[PDB]
C-alpha cells in the first residue's frame, strides 16, 4: 500500500464491502431454498423446404422455428460485438494488439448473418428466406460472385 | 422546503456529493480505470438499445466542478433571490440542469447523451423563461430553437452510426477512422457541438442569454451547455483531428 | 446489488459492468504483467466462462 | 491577436465602471456588507 | 392632420373606453364566477374569419400560381427526385455490383 | 379475452342504474388492471378464443384503449353537472370500448373490418350528443363521409381476397402476395384517410375543434392509431405492389410534414395545434410504416401508442382552458402560469412528449422511424431535419403564449386547479414514462 | 477629441452588433415560414 | 426618514477639478452651462480621490501584506531547514 | 353569437357596402379598405396594421389590452401573428436594407475563408525533424 | 383620467426631435463633462436657427431626422426600470380574485385582511354603482 | 529562421516532420545509433499511451513511479519532472539537428 | 481542433471556474444598482 | 433592496472587519503571486535555452 | 428603501434651485414654465430631462406638455410611486 | 417579519394533490416490498444447472426467479398451451379455406 489515499480508499472499501458480504452469510444462507431451474432444448421442424405446399401448420411451425434461429443468431452478432467491445477497452495502447484478430470474426458474422436474414424486412418468414438461399445459389451458379455485375 | 430553505437544503448534499466525485476521481487518476457500466433495454436487429454511464477521470473531475459552482451558485441565489416569489420552482430547476449535465456528461453512447442533450435544452428554456418580460420571450426562445437545431443534427447521427453496430462511440473511432459513414457521423456531432457552443454562424443566443437570472446566467456559461458541446467534441477526437 | 445481482449471462438488462485494469508501478506485484484476457472467451465473459454445466 | 483583444476589453471594462466617474442619478445604491452574496463567491475564489 | 380625422375617431372610440371599465369591474357577473371573458368585436371577428374564408376564395390565376408552387411542385420535385435515386440505387443492388462486404445499413 | 368481452357487457347495465359514473370509472380502470396480468403473448396469435386472438400488436392498442377508455370519465364531468343525459354518454362509451376490443382482436379481416366500421356509429354520437360549436353539423359530415366514402370501398378488397384466398385471418394472407394494382389502392388509401394524411387531414382539424374534451380525445387517441393497427397487419402481401408504388406516400407525408408544422405556428387555437401536430406525428408513423423495413414497423407500434397518449393529455389541457376562460383563441388564453402554475408543469410535460424529449415513449419511436427512413433513402434527411425542427417549434410556442405573457385583462373569475384534473394530467403522462423500463412488450411485435 | 465610433460608424456598427448575426437570426430567416405557412393554409389545407 | 438632502447652496459650479477649464474652452464658444452645478457633488473631492489614486488603490489592494506575508515565508524557507 | 353568426361578409363593392362595413368594424369610412379580394382574399375584412412591428405602436398610450397593445372593439389583423411582438417584428426603422445585412455578413465570410485555404497551402511550422518512433528495423542514428 | 388626443405641433414635431437628440448625445457620450459640453454644443445647433419659415422648418426635419436615425448609437442608453428596459416588467400580478379563491384554510392565515378586504368589496360595490349610477 | 521563405522556395526549405533523406553520408554527424532502456513489456504493462511510447519513456514510467508513490502531493515530485522534461528536452536538441543535418546534407550538393 | 484535449478540459475546468466567480461579481454590482446593467452608468466602485 | 442607501455621497462608511475582508481578497492573490515568481521565475522565460542552427558547426 | 413625498418635493427643488437658466431664487413652487421662469419652447424640455434623469424614468412625451408646473412634476412622480400615502 | 402579503392562487388542492400521491403509493409499496422481500430472502433464487436425463421439467422449471415461478405456473397459460392453440386453429382455418 504505497500510496496514501490509496491506502485510504481501500479503508472505505473495507466499509462499504463488509456489511454487504456480512449480509449476504448472515440472511441468506440461512434462509433459502434450493430449486433448479432448466435450459430449453427445442426438438428440430421439418423446415419450409420439407413441407408441402399447403400444410398451413407445419408451415407455421418451420416460421417459428426461424424466428428463433434468427433471434439467436440475430444475437451471436451482439455477443461477438460485445466480445470486441472488451478488447478495444483492454488497454489504451492496446487496439490493434488483437482489434483485427478479433473483429473479424465479428466481420464475417454480420456478413454471414446478413445473407440469411438481410434484406427481407419485418414480416419475413421462413418461406421468403429460404427461397432468397435459393435465388442466391441461382445467382451464384450462372453469374458468378456477386459483386461482378453480370456477364 | 417547509421549515429550512431550499438553499440550504440543496447547497449541503451538492457540496457533500461532488467532494465525493472529486476524490473518486483521483482514486481513478492513481490507478487509471475506465468504468464503461451498462444497462440494456431492448434489441431488434442484433443492435442494442443500451444505457450507458462511463466512468473516468475526466467526467468525474468534470462533474465535480461544475458541481461546486453549482452550490456555490445556489447559495448566491438564496440572496439574490431574497425577495423573489417562485424561489422554490427556481432552485428545482437549477437541479435539474445539474442532474441533466451529469448525464450528458458521463453519457459515453449516443443515445444517452441524446437523453441529456435535449435535457439541457428542455430545462434552458425554463429557467431563460423564468421571469416574465417579452425579452425573456424572445431570449429563451431563441436559445431553444438553436438548441433545438443541435439535438436534430444528433438525431440524424443516430441514423448513420446504426451502421457500425451500436451506438458506443468510444470503441470504434479509431478501428474505422477514415470510412465515409464515420466521417459524417462526426460531421453532424459537429454541427450539433457547433450549435451548443454558439459557433459563428449560431453564435445568435448566448447574447439571449441574459434574460434569465445572473445565476441563471453564471450557471449557463459556467460549465453549461455550450461546455457540454465543447465536452462532446472531446470525447469525439479522433476524426476531428 | 452490484457485487451480488450484476448482469451475469444469466440475467440480462441489468446493469452490466466492464472495467480496464488497473496502473502497473515499478515495484510492484507482478510489475511485468501479462496479459490476462488470454483467448477471446475470455471477453464478453458475463458469467458464461463460469457456467455451471 | 484574440489574447490582446481579451486583455483590451477586459481592462476596457475596468476603466469604464470600476476607475471612471460614476453615471448614477442622485441616488447611492451601493451597498458592501452583505456576507452571502461573498461568502458563496469565496470558496470559488480561493479554488481559483 | 386632415382636419380632425384623429379627432373624429376620438369621440366614440373613447366611450367604450369606459364600458370595457364597466365590463371589467362588473361586480355582478365577476360574482357568478362563470368564467368567461368580456365580449370583444375583434376577437369575434377575426375567429370568425380564421375559421371561414374558403366562400371568398375565388379560383382564379393568383390562387392556382399560388397553390402550385406552395405545395405541388414542392411535392412533385421531392417525390421525383427521391424515385430517381432509388432507383439507381436499386439498379445497382438488383444487378449486384457491391457485394455483401462495401455495403452499408447491413442492419437497417 | 372473452373475460373481457363478458365484464364490459355485465358493466352496460351500470348505464341504467343511477349515479354509476364513479362506479362505472373505477371498474373500467379495474377490468384495465385485469387486463394488464394477462401478458404472455409471443408473435404468434394467442388467446384464440371462439374467434378473437391477442398479440403483442393487438395487446398495447386494447391496453391503450382500455385505460383511455376509463379516462373519458375522469376528463369529462360538466356532463354530470348538466346533467346531459349522462346515462347515453355512459352506454356509448361502453359500448365504443367493446367495439374496440373486438377490433383490435378480430383474427379474421372481415371481421376485424366489421367492428372498424361500426366504430363509425359510437363516436358520432359522442361529438354530437354533447357537442358545442354550431359546426358540430358539418363537422360530423366531415367525419363520417370522409371515412365512409373510402371505408366502405374496401369491402370489396375484402371479398376479393376472400374469392383469391378463401379465408381472412391474417396468418392466411401473409402466406399469399397480391399486385393487381387495384387491391393495393383499394385498401392503402382507404386506411390513409383515417390515418389520416396531409391531403385528407382535411376533416381531422373539424372534428376536433368542434367536439367535446372526451370526443377528441377518442378521435386522436385510437381512431388515427386503429387505421395504423390495420395497416400493420395488412400490408404483409401487399409488399411486390407496395414496392413499386411508395415513393408518392412517404414523399407526401414528409412534405406534408414541414407545412404542416408551418401551419401550426400561424395557427391560433389549442385544438387545432394539437390537432394539426397530431397529423405530423402520424405522417411520420406512415412514412416509416411504408419503408416496411423492421425498423420502421416496430418503432410505428411504438410512436402510435406513445402519439395517443400524448395527444390525449394534450386534450385535457384544451379541455382545462376552454372550461375555465370559454374560449379556445390563442389570444384569450395566456398567462396562465400566474392561475395554475402547478398545472403550468403539466403543460409543460406534455409539450415535452410531444417534441420528444426523453425518457419518453414518443422519443424512443422517432430514433427507431428515423433510423429506417434515413436507411431506406438518404435524400429523406433533407426533410427529416426541417420535419423534427418545425415539430418542436410549434409546441415551444403553444407552451410559451399560453403560459407566459402578461394576463388577459378581461377575465371572470374562474376556479382553480383541481385533483380530478391534476390526476387526469399524471394519469396520461406517468405511464408514458413508465413504459421505457418494459419497451420490449411494446416494442417488439413482428 | 474625435470618437473613432463616428470615424467608422458603419463599421463600428457592423462590429458593435456582432457581425449582424442577431438580424440573420432572427429578421432574415422567420418572415418567409410564417408568411410560407399562413400562404398555405389558404391555398390547401383550407382553400383548393 | 430614508435619507437627507442639503440645501444646494453649496453645490458651487466654481467646482476646482477642470470644470472650470471645460468652462473655458467653452468660453472660446461661449454659449454656457445652466446644469453644470449638478456636477459638484459629482467630482467632489475625497468622492473618489484622482483616478490614478482610484487605480492605485484597487490595482494595488493588498501589496504591501502580500510582501510582508511573502517575506515571512521567505524566512521560513530559509531557516525552518529546506534551505538550498 | 357563434362564429357563423360573426362570418364576415363577401368584399363590399359599392360606396354603400363600404359605410356599412367600416361600420361592422367600427372602423372610419376611411379607415376602413378591404383586402384586394382577388382570388385569395377574405373579402369583407380590413386591411389594417401590416407596418414595420406591432412594438413600434404606442408604448405608453392606455391600452385596454397591453398584452397585444389592443383598445377594446376593434378589427383585428388577419395577419395579426407574423406582426406580434412575440413575432417578426421590431419597434424602429432599420439603419441599413436587407442587401446590406446579409452581404456585410456572407461576403466577409467567403472571403476569409478562401483566404484561409490559400494559406493553408502553405502550413507554417517549426523546423524539427520527424518524430522518431522505436521498431523493428528502425535504426536512427545518435549524433554521436 | 384623459387619454389624449393624437394631433401633433411642428413646435413638437421639433422639441421632441431635440429630445431624442440629446439621448443620442448619451448613448454616443457617456463622461457627463464631456456631455454638457456637447449638449450645448447641440443647443447651440438648435438655436442658430431658432425661428424660419415654415416651409424651412420641414427641409429642417428633412434633415434633423436624418442625422437621428443615421447617428443613431447601435446600443442606444434604454432605460433601466422604464418600457423597454434591461430588467423592466420582470413580473405580473393577477387580479384580486384569486385572492378571493383562496381555501378556507388559506384564508385562515390574515383573517385581520380578509375582514378589511370584506369590507372593502361592498364599499367598492357602493363605489362602483356611483361610478355611473349602475 | 522562420517559414515564409518556404513559399518562395518550396524546394530549398525541406518541408514538415521530414525524415533525413542523406544520413547515408557519415562523414558528418549520425555515426552512432539510437539506444532503448525502457523494454516494451514494461512499456506495455506501463500503459504509456503510444503518442509518447518513444525512445524518452524509461524516464516516463519513473515518474509514473514517482506520482504513484506519493500522489497526494504530486508537487514533492519534482526532480523526476526536471530530469524526464530535460531527456525530452536532449531528444528536442537532436530533432532540430536532424532538421540542419538534412538542410546541410541537402545544401552541399544542391547546386552541384 | 488540432487535437489536444488534456489542454481543453485542463483550460476548460479553469475557464469555468473564475468566469462563474466574474458572473458572480457582476451579480452583486447589478443589484447593488437599481437593476440596471450598463457598464457606462456604473463607475469605481471600489470605495463602496 | 439595500440597507444602505445613501444620497449624493460617498458610501457609509463600513466597518474595518469589511474593510479587512477586502484587503485580504487581494492580499492573499498578491501573496501566492509572488509566491510562485520567486519559487519558479523562470518558467516564464522558456525553461530550456535556445540553441542556434547556423552555431552548430559543420561538426 | 421607499419613497416619502416630503423628500420627493424637496428633490424636484432641489434640482429647480440647481438649474441655472431658471429664475435663481426659484420664485412660488408652482412657478408656471412660460409665465415667471420664462422657459422658453425648448427650455421646457430640458426641465423634463433633468427631472428624468434625476428621478430614474422617462416621462412620456405628450405627457410632459401635461406637466406643466414643478407641482405637476410631484404629481405625476406621485402617482408613479405610490406617495399619496 | 414585516410580511407585506402576495396575491398568488391557491395551493391546497395542488398540496392535496401530492399527499394523496405520496399516501396511495406507499400504500400500494408497502405489501408490495413485504412480499418481495419475502420470496427473495424466505426462498431466493433457483440455481441453474444441467438435464437429468430422465427427467422432464414442467414449464414452470424454465423460470429462474420465485415470483416469476408463481406467476408462470399459476396465472400464465403456458407457451406450449398457447403454441397448440395455433396449431390446432390454423389446422381448421387452412382446412376450411
Ligand atoms: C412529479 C410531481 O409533480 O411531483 C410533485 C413535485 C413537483 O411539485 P413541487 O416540487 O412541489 O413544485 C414546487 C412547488 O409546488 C411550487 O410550484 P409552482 O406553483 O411555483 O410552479 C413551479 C413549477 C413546478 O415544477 C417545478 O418547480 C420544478 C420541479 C419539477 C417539476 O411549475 C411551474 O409553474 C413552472 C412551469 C413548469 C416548467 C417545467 C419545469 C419542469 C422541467 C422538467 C425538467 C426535467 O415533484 C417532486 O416531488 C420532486 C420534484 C423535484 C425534481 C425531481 C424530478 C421529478
Ligand atoms: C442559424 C440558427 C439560428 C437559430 C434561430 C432560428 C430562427 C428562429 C428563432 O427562434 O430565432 C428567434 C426568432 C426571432 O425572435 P426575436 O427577434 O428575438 O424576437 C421577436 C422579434 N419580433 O424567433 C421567431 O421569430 C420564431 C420564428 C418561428 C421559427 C421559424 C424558423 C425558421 C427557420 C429557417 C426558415
Amino acid at each position: 500500500p504505497r500510496s496514501p489515499m490509496a491506502s485510504f480508499a481501500e479503508s472505505v472499501l473495507n466499509v462499504i464491502d463488509g456489511p454487504i458480504t456480512w449480509f449476504r452469510e448472515s440472511i441468506v444462507e440461512p434462509n433459502q431454498q434450493k430449486q433448479n431451474w432448466y435450459h430449453q432444448r427445442f426438438r428440430r421442424v421439418p423446415t419450409i423446404d420439407q413441407c408441402y405446399t399447403d400444410d398451413a401448420v407445419c408451415r407455421f411451425e418451420a416460421d417459428q422455428q426461424f424466428r428463433r434461429d434468427r433471434m439467436v443468431d440475430n444475437e451471436i452478432v451482439n455477443i461477438l460485438r460485445q466480445r470486441f467491445e472488451d478488447c478495444t477497452l483492454y488497454e489504451a495502447p492496446d487496439h490493434m494488439v488483437k482489434c483485427r484478430p478479433l473483429m473479424d470474426q465479428y466481420e464475417k458474422a454480420t456478413e454471414n448473418w446478413f445473407i440469411k436474414y438481410g434484406d427481407l424486412g419485418g414480416y419475413a418468414n421462413a418461406k421468403t428466406a429460404y427461397m432468397k438461399q435459393k435465388h442466391r445459389l441461382i445467382w451464384e451458379r450462372r453469374h458468378g460472385p456477386v459483386g461482378s455485375g453480370m456477364k | 422546503m417547509k421549515y429550512l430553505s431550499i438553499c440550504s437544503i440543496s447547497f449541503v448534499n451538492l457540496i457533500s456529493m461532488s467532494l465525493s466525485c472529486f476524490l473518486l476521481s483521483l482514486y481513478f487518476l492513481l490507478n487509471d480505470m475506465i468504468y464503461f457500466i451498462e444497462w440494456e433495454l431492448v434489441s431488434l436487429n442484433s443492435m442494442s438499445i443500451v444505457m450507458t454511464f462511463l466512468f473516468d477521470w475526466m467526467s468525474l473531475l468534470f462533474m465535480s466542478f461544475v458541481l461546486m459552482i453549482s452550490s456555490l451558485v445556489i447559495f448566491y441565489s438564496k440572496e439574490y433571490m431574497m425577495n423573489d416569489n417562485h424561489i422554490n420552482r427556481f432552485i428545482m430547476l437549477v437541479l435539474m440542469f445539474v442532474l441533466s449535465m451529469m448525464l450528458l456528461i458521463i453519457s459515453p453512447n449516443l443515445i444517452s447523451i441524446l437523453l441529456g442533450w435535449d435535457g439541457l435544452g428542455l430545462v434552458s428554456y425554463c429557467l431563460v423563461i423564468y421571469f416574465q418580460n417579452i425579452k425573456s420571450y424572445n431570449a429563451g426562445m431563441l436559445t431553444a430553437l438553436s438548441n433545438r437545431i443541435g439535438d436534430v443534427a444528433l438525431l440524424l447521427s443516430i441514423a448513420w452510426m446504426l451502421n457500425y453496430g451500436s451506438w458506443n462511440y468510444i470503441f470504434y473511432l479509431e478501428i474505422m477512422q477514415n470510412e465515409f459513414e464515420m466521417l459524417m457521423i462526426g460531421s453532424l456531432v459537429m454541427l450539433a457541438a457547433m450549435t451548443k457552443s454558439a459557433q459563428i454562424p449560431f453564435s445568435s443566443w448566448l447574447p439571449a442569454a441574459m434574460a434569465a437570472p445572473t445565476p441563471v446566467s453564471a450557471l449557463v456559461h459556467s460549465s453549461t451547455l455550450v461546455t457540454a458541446g465543447v465536452y462532446l467534441l472531446i470525447r469525439f477526437n479522433i476524426i476531428l483531428s | 446489488y452490484f457485487k451480488y445481482n450484476q448482469n451475469d449471462w444469466t440475467r440480462k438488462g441489468g446493469w452490466r459492468v466492464i472495467h480496464s485494469r488497473k496502473q502497473c508501478v515499478p515495484g510492484d506485484e507482478g510489475y511485468p504483467k501479462v496479459s490476462d484476457r488470454s483467448a477471446p472467451s475470455d471477453y464478453a465473459a458475463r458469467g458464461f466462462n463460469e457456467s455451471p454445466l | 491577436f484574440s489574447t490582446g483583444l481579451t486583455v483590451s476589453y477586459s481592462f476596457r471594462l475596468v476603466y469604464y465602471s470600476m476607475t471612471g466617474d460614476l453615471n448614477c442619478g442622485s441616488l447611492n445604491m451601493l451597498n458592501d456588507e452583505s456576507w452571502i452574496m461573498l461568502r458563496g463567491m469565496m470558496g470559488l475564489l480561493i479554488m481559483s | 392632420e386632415e382636419q380632425e380625422f384623429i379627432k373624429r375617431k376620438h369621440e366614440a372610440t373613447l366611450k367604450l373606453r369606459q364600458e370595457f371599465l364597466k365590463q371589467s369591474s362588473n361586480p355582478y357577473r365577476h360574482a357568478t364566477g362563470e368564467g368567461g371573458t368580456v365580449f370583444d368585436a375583434g376577437l369575434a371577428r377575426f375567429q370568425a374569419m380564421r375559421v371561414s374564408n374558403y366562400e371568398h376564395f375565388k379560383p382564379t390565376g393568383k390562387s392556382f400560381r399560388t397553390g402550385l408552387f406552395a405545395v405541388v411542385l414542392p411535392i412533385a420535385l421531392y417525390a421525383w427526385a427521391l424515385k430517381a435515386e432509388r432507383d439507381g440505387r436499386e439498379e445497382k443492388y438488383r444487378t449486384g455490383q457491391v457485394a455483401y462486404k462495401d455495403r452499408q445499413f447491413k442492419f437497417i | 379475452m372473452l373475460k373481457i368481452i363478458f365484464f364490459l357487457l355485465f358493466l352496460i347495465p351500470f348505464c341504467f342504474i343511477n349515479n354509476m359514473y364513479w362506479m362505472v370509472q373505477i371498474m373500467m380502470f379495474f377490468i384495465s388492471f385485469i387486463f394488464l396480468l394477462m401478458n404472455n403473448f409471443m408473435n404468434y396469435w394467442s388467446e384464440i378464443s371462439y374467434f378473437l386472438g391477442c398479440d403483442m400488436l393487438s395487446y398495447g392498442l386494447i391496453l391503450l384503449s382500455l385505460w383511455i377508455c376509463s379516462l373519458m370519465l375522469l376528463a369529462s364531468e360538466m356532463i354530470n353537472k348538466h346533467n346531459n343525459y349522462k346515462n347515453l354518454f355512459l352506454l356509448n362509451i361502453i359500448i365504443l370500448l367493446l367495439l374496440l376490443i373486438l377490433t383490435f382482436s378480430s383474427m379474421s379481416l372481415f371481421m376485424f373490418y366489421l367492428f372498424f366500421e361500426s366504430s363509425l356509429i359510437p363516436t358520432l354520437f359522442l361529438i354530437l350528443g354533447w357537442g358545442y360549436q354550431p359546426e358540430r353539423l358539418q363537422a360530423g359530415l366531415y367525419l363520417l363521409f370522409y371515412t365512409l366514402l373510402v371505408s366502405l370501398p374496401m369491402l370489396i378488397g375484402i371479398f376479393y381476397l376472400m374469392n383469391k384466398i378463401g379465408s381472412m385471418n391474417f396468418y392466411l394472407m401473409n402466406n399469399f402476395m397480391f399486385n393487381y394494382d387495384l387491391l393495393y389502392f383499394c385498401l392503402l388509401c382507404a386506411f390513409l384517410v383515417k390515418m389520416p394524411m396531409f391531403l385528407v387531414h382535411l376533416w381531422l382539424p373539424k372534428a376536433h375543434v368542434e367536439a367535446p374534451v372526451s370526443g377528441s380525445m377518442i378521435l386522436a387517441g385510437i381512431m388515427l392509431k386503429l387505421g395504423g393497427y390495420g395497416m400493420l397487419r395488412v400490408i404483409s402481401f401487399l409488399q411486390l405492389m407496395n414496392l413499386k408504388y411508395s415513393f408518392v406516400w412517404i414523399s407526401i407525408s414528409l412534405v406534408g410534414g414541414v407545412l404542416v408544422s408551418l401551419v401550426c405556428l400561424r395557427q391560433t387555437d389549442l385544438k387545432a395545434l394539437i390537432a394539426y401536430s397530431s397529423v405530423a406525428h402520424m405522417g411520420i408513423v406512415l412514412s416509416g410504416l411504408l419503408t416496411m423495413t423492421y425498423w420502421g414497423l416496430c418503432g410505428s407500434y411504438t410512436l402510435m401508442i406513445a402519439h395517443g397518449l400524448c395527444s390525449s393529455g394534450l386534450f385535457c389541457l384544451a379541455n382545462v382552458s376552454y372550461e375555465r376562460l370559454g374560449s379556445r383563441s390563442m389570444l384569450i388564453n395566456k398567462g396562465l402560469l400566474n392561475f395554475m402554475p402547478s398545472m403550468t408543469l403539466w403543460w409543460f410535460l406534455l409539450s415535452s412528449a410531444n417534441m420528444a424529449a426523453p425518457p419518453t415513449l414518443n422519443l424512443l419511436g422517432e430514433i427507431y422511424l428515423l433510423n429506417s427512413i434515413v436507411s431506406w433513402s438518404w435524400i429523406s434527411m433533407i426533410l427529416l431535419s426541417f420535419l423534427s425542427f418545425f415539430s418542436a417549434a410549434y409546441t415551444l410556442y403553444l407552451y410559451s403564449f399560453s403560459q407566459h405573457g402578461k394576463l388577459f385583462s378581461g377575465v371572470y373569475s374562474f376556479s382553480s386547479g383541481k385533483i380530478r384534473e391534476y390526476l387526469l394530467m399524471l394519469l396520461h403522462w406517468l405511464p408514458l414514462n413508465l413504459l421505457i423500463l418494459k419497451s420490449e412488450s411494446f416494442m417488439l411485435w413482428l | 477629441f474625435l470618437n473613432k465610433s463616428l470615424f467608422m460608424y458603419n463599421l463600428s456598427t457592423f462590429l458593435g452588433s456582432m457581425w449582424f448575426m442577431p438580424y440573420i437570426s432572427t429578421y432574415g430567416m422567420i418572415f418567409y415560414p410564417l408568411n410560407y405557412g399562413q400562404l398555405v393554409v389558404k391555398s390547401f389545407d383550407q382553400g383548393w | 426618514e430614508p435619507y437627507t438632502v442639503p440645501h444646494a447652496s453649496t453645490y458651487k459650479v466654481e467646482s476646482v477639478p477642470q470644470l472650470v477649464e471645460v468652462k473655458e474652452a467653452l468660453g472660446r464658444q461661449g454659449l454656457k452651462d445652466p446644469w453644470l452645478r449638478n456636477e459638484v457633488w459629482r467630482y467632489e473631492p475625497k468622492a473618489f480621490g484622482t483616478h490614478r489614486s482610484r487605480l492605485n488603490t484597487f490595482l494595488f489592494r493588498g501589496l504591501g501584506v502580500g510582501f510582508c506575508a511573502f517575506l515571512a515565508t521567505v524566512a521560513v524557507e530559509y531557516a525552518l531547514g529546506i534551505g538550498k | 353569437g357563434w362564429n357563423k353568426d360573426y362570418k364576415p361578409g363577401p368584399y363590399p363593392q359599392t360606396e354603400k357596402e363600404r359605410l356599412a362595413a367600416a361600420k361592422k368594424y367600427y372602423l372610419l369610412p376611411e379607415e376602413y379598405k378591404p383586402y384586394a379580394d382577388d382570388g385569395l382574399g377574405y373579402g369583407d375584412y380590413p386591411k389594417l396594421g401590416y407596418g414595420l412591428g406591432v412594438e413600434a405602436k404606442d408604448s405608453y398610450y392606455p391600452w385596454d389590452y397591453p398584452e397585444h397593445k389592443r383598445n377594446q372593439h376593434e378589427p383585428i389583423s388577419a395577419d395579426h401573428d407574423l406582426y406580434s411582438e412575440d413575432r417578426w417584428s421590431q419597434a424602429e426603422p432599420p439603419r441599413y436594407s436587407n442587401a446590406y445585412y446579409f452581404a456585410c455578413f456572407l461576403g466577409v465570410m467567403s472571403g476569409c475563408l478562401a483566404l484561409y485555404y490559400w494559406l493553408d497551402d502553405k502550413k507554417m511550422y517549426r523546423p524539427v525533424a520527424a518524430k522518431q518512433y522505436p521498431s523493428p528495423g528502425v535504426k536512427h542514428y545518435t549524433f554521436e | 383620467a384623459q387619454v389624449p388626443l393624437a394631433i401633433v405641433s411642428h413646435k413638437r414635431q421639433v422639441c421632441s426631435l431635440y429630445k431624442r437628440a440629446l439621448r443620442n448625445l448619451e448613448s454616443w457620450y457617456d463622461r457627463r463633462n464631456v456631455y454638457r459640453y456637447r449638449a450645448v454644443q447641440l443647443r447651440a445647433r438648435f438655436d442658430e436657427n431658432r425661428s424660419k419659415d415654415l416651409g424651412e422648418g420641414i427641409r429642417l426635419l428633412a434633415c434633423g431626422q436624418r442625422e437621428l436615425f443615421e447617428t443613431r448609437h447601435f446600443q442606444p442608453r434604454n432605460f433601466a426600470n422604464s418600457a423597454g428596459g434591461c430588467a423592466f416588467e420582470r413580473e405580473v400580478i393577477p387580479p384580486d380574485w384569486v385572492l378571493d379563491y383562496w381555501h378556507p384554510l388559506e384564508k385562515a392565515q390574515y383573517p385581520e385582511y380578509f375582514a378589511k378586504r370584506e369590507q372593502r368589496k361592498k364599499e367598492f360595490v357602493t363605489w362602483w354603482e356611483k361610478q355611473y349610477g349602475k | 529562421g522562420n517559414a515564409l521563405t518556404h513559399y518562395m522556395k518550396p524546394d530549398v526549405m525541406p518541408g514538415p516532420d521530414v525524415v533525413p533523406t542523406f544520413d547515408p553520408l557519415l562523414g558528418f554527424k549520425s555515426r552512432k545509433e539510437r539506444v532503448m532502456i525502457a523494454t516494451q513489456e514494461e512499456m506495455e504493462s506501463a500503459k504509456l499511451p503510444l503518442e509518447f511510447r518513444d525512445y524518452c519513456a524509461h524516464l516516463a514510467i519513473a515518474y509514473q513511479a514517482c506520482r504513484s508513490d506519493t500522489f497526494p502531493f504530486v508537487y514533492k515530485c519534482a526532480h523526476q519532472k526536471h530530469e524526464y522534461l530535460t531527456c525530452e528536452y536532449e531528444d528536442y536538441v537532436l530533432r532540430m539537428k536532424e532538421f540542419e543535418r538534412e538542410r546541410r546534407l541537402l545544401e552541399r550538393q544542391k547546386r552541384l | 481542433s488540432m487535437g489536444f484535449l488534456k489542454l481543453a478540459m485542463f483550460h476548460l475546468l479553469t475557464h469555468a471556474l473564475f468566469k462563474a466567480l466574474l458572473f458572480m461579481c457582476a451579480g452583486a454590482i447589478i443589484h447593488n444598482m437599481n437593476n440596471s446593467q450598463d457598464i457606462r452608468l456604473m463607475g469605481g466602485l471600489s470605495i463602496h | 433592496k439595500s440597507h444602505v442607501v445613501s444620497y449624493r455621497n460617498g458610501p457609509p462608511p463600513h466597518s474595518k472587519a469589511t474593510k479587512i475582508g477586502a484587503l485580504t481578497v487581494g492580499g492573499a492573490m498578491w501573496w501566492w503571486v509572488i509566491w510562485h515568481l520567486w519559487h519558479e521565475p523562470d518558467h516564464i522565460t522558456g525553461e530550456f535555452d535556445y540553441p542556434n542552427s547556423r552555431k552548430w558547426s559543420n561538426t | 428603501p421607499p419613497l416619502s413625498l416630503k423628500l420627493i418635493n424637496e428633490r424636484v427643488l432641489l434640482v429647480l434651485k440647481l438649474y441655472d437658466k431658471i429664475d435663481p431664487s426659484k420664485l412660488n413652487v408652482e412657478s408656471h414654465f412660460i409665465n415667471d421662469l420664462g422657459l422658453d419652447s425648448l427650455d421646457h424640455v430640458e426641465v423634463i430631462m433633468a427631472m428624468e434623469d434625476e428621478f430614474g424614468f422617462e416621462i412620456p412625451d405628450s405627457d410632459a406638455e401635461k406637466l406643466l408646473k414643478p407641482a405637476d412634476i410631484i404629481k405625476y412622480v406621485a402617482d408613479k410611486e405610490d406617495v399619496y400615502e | 417579519g414585516h410580511h407585506q402579503m402576495i396575491i398568488k392562487p391557491s395551493r391546497f388542492q395542488w398540496d392535496k394533490f401530492k399527499d394523496l400521491l405520496h399516501f396511495y403509493v406507499m400504500l400500494g409499496v408497502i405489501p408490495v416490498t413485504a412480499l418481495v422481500l419475502y420470496a427473495n430472502i424466505f426462498v431466493g433464487p433457483a440455481q441453474l444447472a444441467e438435464i437429468p436425463e430422465g427427467y422432464e421439467p414442467k414449464h414452470w422449471e424454465y423460470e429462474k426467479h420465485p415470483i416469476s415461478r408463481f406467476i408462470s405456473r399459476y396465472i400464465l397459460n403456458s407457451d406450449q398451451q398457447n403454441y397448440e392453440k395455433s396449431l390446432h386453429y390454423l389446422y381448421e382455418e387452412n382446412e376450411k379455406a
